[PDB]
C-alpha cells in the first residue's frame, strides 16, 4: 500500500508513532512535494487505516496489488486511538505504568479510557 | 444471575438505570433484613492508597457485616508498596491473588480501571483521584430512594460548588438515567454546573434551572443536596462575601415539604448549621450510615449470582 | 502430632528436609481443598514492626482463610510500643499473651528468637533484619514443588545479587538439604555467592557453578530465581554497566525447556522485563499467591496436632 | 547529499535524532535493501557528517552536485556528540534542564560534559 | 594577570600543575600575611543546595576574611527555590546577578558546569554530587605543601575506601600532575583504587603499589591520607571483620618519619583513634582550617588580576 | 530631607507618584555610581518568616552593597520566634530594637503595618500574605523606567492570572498614579482583572481593554508583564486547555516594536518559553537583578536624609 496527501512535517510522525519501519518488508518515504509513504508487501484494513486520520486529516490511502491501484481508502475519524498519544493529564495512572494509551473520539474531542477526562484533539498533539 | 455478577465497578457511567435500581433494592434488604453469611469464607482486599476514613470504615463494616474478612491498608505512607520503580500493576496483581474482590482508593485518575485489567478478581472503585467515586453516588441514590420511595420524578436541589463537585456530577448524571427529575442549582456564578453536564441533561430530557437562593426553592424541593464550598476556590474577600448565601439553617427550612431530606456527602463545617441536625429533614448522618448498606449490596451482587431474602 | 506442632518457626536452619517437605505437601493439600475452620476461634497476632505489605497481607489472608482472627499492626510508625526505655521482651510478653500464635517482622536480627523466649505461644518469624525470612523460602519451595513435582534433583539458577540477597541464601540452604540439585550462579563478579554458603554446599554434596549470562544456562534449567540488582553496593557508573547482563526478557527464554519457571520474591522493577509476564515460564505472581498457602500450612501445622485432611 | 550503507532499523533513528526532515528542501528515504537517505539541496561538512558515525558505524556518505557524485566522505568517530543522546546517569543535571547533551568520545567510551561520568558506547543507545 | 583570573573553578581536571602551585602559594601568603581588603566591596553568593557545614563555614570565613560580603543559603529545604518546574538554570541566572562570584554545592553531578553557563560571574564548585569537589583537593594539596615544603617527590599513603573515595581520586590525580610521588594504597580487596585511576597514574609515570597494612608502610611515608570506610559498603559481618586493619592508632605511628603528617578529610569516627590527635603527626584539624585559606586563594585569584604581598 | 526619610514602607497605596519617581531615579543613580558606604555602621534586620529566596538575597545584597550589615532569618521553620503564645508584636519589639531598619516578610496580611507600630525603626514590607509586596512593584517600575526612559504614557500589557495576581494589581495601581498609560489585559475569562481594580483605573482616568491573545497586541505594546497561570484555580482538564493561550514564545514577538520588554516577577515555569531568553525583548533576568538597586534606593532614601550623589 501507499499513503498520499500527508502534511509536510506530520508525515515523519507516522513512521515513528506507528512503527512502520519494523518489518523485513521494504518501506519508502518522501518528504516535501506534502509527505508520502510506500509500504512493500504488507496488508492493512480500512479499520487500521483510520488510526492515521488524527495526524493527517485529509489523506488518500491507495493500495498496490500487482504494480497498479486496486482500492482507494479515504480516512474518517475512528472510535478509538490505541497507544498513539500520551494522556495530557499529568496525574493519569497511564503514565508510569505497563498499559497502552487509549482515547475515545467524540467539537472533535479525545476521552481517556483511564482517567476519563476529555481533551481537544489538538491538545493531545 | 444478576447483571453485576463478577463485574468490575469502576464508573457510575457504566451502571445502568436497572442496575442502579437493583443496587438500591439490594441495599434495602441487607439493611432491613441482614444476611451475615452472604460472604462467608470470602476474603475482601481493602486497599486505600489515599486515606479516606469515612469510606474505608464503611466498606470494612460492609464486608464483615456480610461475613467476610478484610485485609489491606489505610494509606500508602504506612506501606512498603509501590515504592521506586515498582508498578501499581504489579501491586494489584499480587494483592488481587490474595482476595476474592479488590476494593481500592487511589490519588490518580484511572487507577481503578488499570486495577481491573490486572486483577482476576472483581475490583470496586473506592475513588480514583478527581475521576469516579461510584459507591458515594450509590449511597446517595439509596438514601434518596429509601426516604422518597422512588428515584423517578423527584425535585432535587444541588447547592454549593457545582463546578468541581464530582459528587454532584455523578448524582446528577445518575438521576438523569431516570424519569422526570427536575434539578435546581444554587451556587456562586464562579461555581456553576459544568456546561458538559448540562448537555448530558439536555440529551436526557431533564429540567434544570439556576436560582439565587436556597430558600427560594425549598417549597418545591424533595431532596436538598449540599456540597462543600471550599476556601481554595477564591481568595479571602471573595469567600467571606459569597459564603453567606450558601449556608443552610433551620430557618431556611421553614417552608419545607414534610418529605424533604437534607443530604450532604460529608464532611461538613459551616455549610450546614447545627440547628438543622434536630430538624425532621436532616438525613446526612443516616446517609453516611447508608454507605455500609450500599457497599454491602455492591459486594454482594458482585460475588453472588443471585441474592435471596 | 506432626513434627511442627507447637514449634517456633525462627530459622530455615532448624527446619529439616522432612519438615520442609511436609510443609509444601500441606500447602498443596490446603490449596486443593481449603479447610476454612482449622483456626476457628483462634486469634493470631500479626505484628510488623517493620512494614512488609506483600508479606503482611499474605499472612493475614492465610489466617483468615483458615477461620482465624487477626490483631496487631503494620509498621512501628503508628505503635506506642518499644518507645523510650521499654523492652521488646516486655512488648512481646504482653502481646503474645493476647494471642494463640505470634507472627512478627522486625528490623533487628535475632528478634524472632528473643520473641520465642518471651512468648508462651508459638512465634513465626515473618522476618528479622538481614537474618531470616523463613516463610518466603517456604513459599519459594512450595512453588518449585508445585511446578516441578519434587524438590530433589532439580537444576536451579539464581540471578542477581547473590552476595547480600538473603532470600537466595536460605533457598539454596533449604534445597541443599534435599538430593542432587545442581545450582547455577549468575551474578556480577562483585556479588558472587558468598564463600560460606559455598562451603555449606560442598558439605551437603551439591554441585554449583558460575556462569556469565542468564541465556547460557536457560536450556538446562528448571527454576530461574531472579533477584534485584540494587545500586547501593555500586555507584551510578557501575550499575548502568553491570545491570544489562542480569535483566531477564522474553528473548532470553527462547531456548527454555517447557517446565521452566521464573521466580522472583518481588518486587521486581526492571530485572524482569514486562514481556516475560505473558510467557509460559513466568511464575512470580503465582509465587506471590502461593505465599498464602505456604503460610496457611505452617500456621496449620504449628497449631493443629494433625491436619485431618 | 546521500547517505549509504546504513543498518536497517538504525536508519529511521537518524531522521529523528538529527531532524533531517526539517527544511523546505526535499528528502527521501528507503528502509531495507540496509536503510538509505537522500537530501535535496542542503550542504554538510565532513565535520558534521561524523555525528552520525555513532549509529551507523561503517556507512558511506556520497554527495550530489550536478546529478552525479563529486565527493565521498567516509565517517570516523568525532570528538564530540552534541545533543543526540541523553545521559544514562539519572542524577545528572542535564535532565530537567535547558541544556544540550554532550559527550567526549574516548574501548570506545562516551564521557558526559556535565556529570563527567563515562559510559560504554552501547549503554548510551 | 594570573591564569585563573575571571575563570570558573569546576574540576580539578581543568587545573594544571602551575595553577595548583599558584593556588597553594597564594593560600600560604593569605594564611601567613592576611589581606583583609582583597574583596572589599565584593559580594559573594554562597548557595548550598545540599547541606555541607564544614565546607560552607569554610567558604563563608574565607569570603569575610578577605573583606567580602556573603549572601545565600545552607540547604534547599529552607529555600523557596528550584521548586516545581523552576529550573536550576533560572535560579543561577538570578542569584548570579546579585553577586560577583557564585559558590555552590549541589546534589547533582554537573551542576557547577551548568551554573558556569548561566552565570556572567565566576562560579566556584563547592561540590557537585559524586563528581567534583575541587576546593577539598586544594586544601589537601595546600596542607601537603605547607607541611612538606614541596609537592614533588613525596611518599603518599592512601588508606580506606579507595574505590568510592572521590577525595582520593582527585588528590591522587592532582599529585600525579607533579614529579616523583610514589603512592601506597591500603584498602580492602573490595575497595581498591579504580582501574581507570591507575591507568592515569601509569600514563603519568607514577609509582603505586598495594599493601596489606598501614604499619608496613609507615617508615617510608611522608603523608598518610585516611578516608572513611563506610558501613553501607558491606553488611555487618563484613564490616566488623574488615574494619580492624584500616584503623590508625598512635602505636601505628611508632616508626613514623619525623615529617609525617596524618590527613583525613573529615568527618572521622573510629577510623583514626583519639590517641593520634596528641601525636606530632596529626594534621587533620589544621588541614580543615586550611580550607579557609585555600578557598581564600581561589576566590582571590578568580577576582583579582594580580595579588601582592 | 527627602520625602521618604525615616518613613515606613508598608503599602504601594501610601507611596505617591513623586515618591515612586524618586525611588526609580535613585535606583538608576545608584546602579550607575554605587555608594558602598551609605549604610556604613548600619545594622539591618532581614526577617523572613516566610521563605522568599530571590527576595531575601535581593535585599541582603542591597544592604551589603551599601556597606551595611545583616541580621535575621530566612524561614520561620528554624526560628524559636512567635511559638506557642508569643506575639509577633513582642517579637518585632525585640528584634527591631537590635537594628536600624527592619525588613520583614510574613504569611499574614497586615503584618508589616503591625510591625511599624512596634518598631522604633523604619520597617520595609518585604511581603505580607496576599496584601502587599512593595519592593517587587518598585523593582518593576524601575525596570520599566530603565528601558522606556519614563513611566508616563506607556502601553503596558499584563498577561496570565489577573484575578489573584497581586503583583499585577499593585503595578497597575502604581502606574495608574502616572499619566496616560493604557493597559492591555490578556487572561482567561475566569481570571479577568478584578472589578475593583478597574474602578480605581476609571477614577485615575486610565484606559484599559481586554484582548484574547498575546500576539494581538504585541506591536502596540512597550511592556509585557507576564505572570504565571497557576492550576489551583482550575482542575486538570481546565488548565491544559486554558494554558496554551497564555504562553509566550519567540514566535509571539515577531511583530514586536524594538523597545518592547518582557517582564516576569519570577519564577517562570512554562509561561515564557526558553526561546524568548535570547530574544532582544527579554528583561526578566535584568528585572530580577534590578531588585537589588530598587531595594538599595529605598533603604538609602529611608535611612539617609539626602543622597549626596
Ligand atoms: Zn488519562
Ligand atoms: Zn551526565
Amino acid at each position: 500500500y501507499v499513503i498520499d496527501h500527508i502534511p509536510s512535517g506530520q508525515g515523519v510522525k507516522i513512521l515513528k508513532l506507528f512503527s512502520l519501519t519494523d518489518t523485513k518488508q521494504r518501506v519508502t518515504v518522501g518528504f516535501n512535494l506534502k509527505d508520502l509513504i510506500k509500504v512493500e508487501n504488507t496488508e492493512i484494513t480500512k479499520s487500521q487505516a483510520n488510526q492515521l486520520a488524527l495526524l493527517a486529516p485529509n489523506a488518500t490511502i491507495n493500495i498496490i496489488e500487482n504494480f497498479k491501484v486496486t482500492d482507494k481508502h479515504s480516512l474518517t475519524l475512528p472510535n478509538e486511538v490505541e497507544n498513539v498519544f500520551p494522556c495530557p493529564n499529568s496525574n493519569c495512572i497511564t503514565h508510569g505504568e505497563p498499559v497502552t494509551s487509549s482515547f475515545s473520539i467524540k467539537n472533535i474531542g479525545l476521552k481517556c479510557k483511564y482517567c476519563e477526562k476529555t481533551f481537544s484533539k489538538d491538545i493531545v498533539t | 444471575a444478576n447483571p453485576l455478577f463478577r463485574k468490575h465497578i469502576v464508573s457510575i457511567n457504566d451502571i445502568s438505570r436497572n442496575e442502579l435500581e437493583l443496587i438500591v433494592k439490594t441495599a434495602a434488604k441487607l439493611k432491613e433484613q441482614p444476611q451475615p453469611e452472604l460472604l462467608k469464607n470470602k476474603v475482601i482486599a481493602s486497599c486505600f492508597f489515599e486515606a479516606s476514613t469515612r469510606t474505608r470504615l464503611s466498606f470494612e463494616t460492609a464486608i464483615q457485616r456480610l461475613g467476610g474478612s478484610v485485609i489491606g491498608f489505610d494509606n500508602a505512607g504506612n506501606t512498603s508498596l509501590a515504592k521506586k520503580g515498582e508498578t501499581l500493576a504489579d501491586s494489584i496483581s499480587v494483592i488481587s491473588s490474595y482476595a476474592d474482590a479488590f476494593v481500592m482508593r487511589h490519588p490518580q485518575e484511572g487507577a481503578a480501571r488499570l486495577a481491573s485489567e490486572f486483577s482476576n478478581v472483581p475490583v470496586i472503585n473506592g475513588g480514583d483521584g478527581s475521576n469516579q467515586h461510584p459507591t458515594q453516588t450509590l449511597l446517595d441514590l439509596f438514601s434518596i430512594y429509601e426516604t422518597q420511595g422512588r428515584l423517578d420524578n423527584l425535585n432535587i436541589a444541588f447547592v454549593g460548588d457545582l463546578k468541581y463537585g464530582r459528587t454532584v456530577h455523578s448524582l446528577a448524571q445518575a438521576l438523569a438515567k431516570f424519569d422526570g427529575c427536575k434539578f435546581h442549582f444554587i451556587a456562586p456564578d464562579a461555581l456553576a454546573m459544568p456546561e458538559y453536564i448540562c448537555d448530558e441533561l439536555d440529551e436526557q430530557n431533564i429540567s434544570y434551572a439556576t436560582y439565587a437562593s436556597i430558600e427560594e426553592v425549598v417549597p418545591e424541593i424533595d431532596v436538598l443536596y449540599m456540597t462543600r464550598v471550599q476556601k481554595e476556590r477564591f481568595d479571602e474577600t471573595e469567600y467571606q462575601h459569597m459564603k453567606a448565601g450558601f449556608i443552610l439553617s433551620a430557618s431556611s427550612l421553614v417552608h419545607a415539604k414534610p418529605n424533604l431530606k437534607v443530604l450532604h456527602p460529608l464532611p461538613r463545617v459551616d455549610e450546614i448549621a447545627t440547628d438543622v441536625d434536630k430538624t425532621p429533614y436532616a438525613y446526612y448522618f443516616q446517609q453516611a450510615e447508608n454507605g455500609v448498606y450500599a457497599r454491602e449490596a455492591l459486594l454482594a451482587l458482585v460475588l453472588n449470582e443471585t441474592i435471596g431474602e
